[PDB]
């Protein structure tokens, strides 16, 4: 009823923190980022997780981290973990350079795409917008 | 015999979909504030899910945002869990 | 307080 | 004082987005079966999300899909639950 | 203060939408197996405490109506609230019988603001439709 | 099987 937790490694943890942006995408300093980041290092560190942190990521780079995770080898990793912290519009995410959708980002840790993670846990954490509407709340 | 492909995911969002996501430049975003204060006290303790509800309730309750635009007053935010998990989740043992 |  | 009103939600669904779901003529869909026959055996002891997790992991091993068609041939399921939930949930108690 | 308060006078309402039948205009089949789903879902939230109602081949005018009744309805002597919709769908839409309507029009209308007697209170969709076309292969 |  529990993933099987016993292994060498807790997993690798990207923590992807787009803080400035190419003019051209329009979108502005993501103030207090770093703070975010710094945080959550510390609490994933701690957790058991093998963190590393890479800043203003264009979408290719994005791309390009998620994929070589996905390639490499996890027999000995109990499972995975990946935040990402920056701009965003439903189903897609801001690089420096402008948008890529989530879905290309998770779909190499898939099943068929990454046997080490096979039926081992993957973990997305994302901080970002998902559309313009905003909650008032009520009572 | 086999397994699907889509399964073991969890996507712990933020916000829910067509939604913002509020940011305090001084202390940091709302999600992060919350997810790492539950994370710190409970990390290793509570399973994921107990976790991240724990994070929501905060978020929503803890959390309202000021600010200088009648568009951004008093405004409010709740969290989004999209499991596809097959077991509970526990970081210890 | 900002928008992401 | 406020709450947001997207909060205390949860959704159960049968598959992930963009998928198709499956469902027995003779009975039921899959998802379906297996909610309620974990259900009817842990409906008043677990928590929402282990219930549904449980429920998870069942539509993923327990089943896989025939068909003399090639295109419905060899085919599995993973559902999906969306929780906005904000405490832990007991049908009982 | 970390559970959900379950002591109240019900449990609550479980709306079971059982669409079999379709218009043939929607091109949708018709739904065999699904009056099983029904059947064990009615004893199941029946068994849990719930005041169980079974529709059945609604429209999407039925479907959209009789959620907004059930939301302007008293919920304070209820602990929480069920939905559970059983029909064809694609994504973010579910079929009535006479067309497409979608999932989130039909959950608004038990948002904090706009059903206030189920403020802080669970409210559980739980839905039994296709999201696309996709087919998961599987692998091992 | 069928599909939903």
């Amino acid at each position: 009823y529990q993933y099987n937790m016993n292994f060498e490694k807790l997993g690798k943890c990207i923590i992807i923190n787009n803080k400035n942006f190419d003019k051209v995408t329009g979108m502005g300093v993501r103030n207090g980022t770093d703070k975010d980041a710094e945080a959550l290092f510390k609490c994933f560190r701690s957790l058991g997780f093998d963190v590393i942190v890479y800043n203003d990521c264009s979408c290719a780079k994005m791309q390009d981290l998620l994929k070589k995770a996905s390639e490499e080898d996890h027999t000995n990793a109990a499972c995975f973990a990946c935040i990402l912290l920056s701009h965003g519009e439903e189903n897609v995410i801001y690089g420096k350079d402008g948008v890529t959708p989530i879905k290309d980002l998770t779909a190499h840790f898939r099943g068929d795409r990454c046997k080490t993670l096979l039926e081992k846990p993957k973990l997305f954490f994302i901080q970002a917008c998902r559309g313009t509407e905003l909650d008032d709340g009520i009572q | 015999y086999k397994i699907p492909v889509e399964a073991d995911f969890l996507f712990a969002y933020s916000t829910v979909p067509g939604y913002a996501s509020m940011r305090n430049p001084g202390r940091g975003s709302w999600f992060v504030q919350a997810l790492c204060s539950i994370l710190e006290e409970h990390g290793k303790d509570l399973e994921i899910m107990q976790i991240l509800t724990r994070v929501n309730d905060r978020v929503a309750r803890h959390f309202e945002s000021q600010s200088d635009d009648p568009h951004f007053h008093e405004k409010k935010q709740i969290p989004c869990v999209v499991s596809m998990l097959t077991k509970e989740l526990y970081f210890s043992q | 307080v900002e928008i992401x």
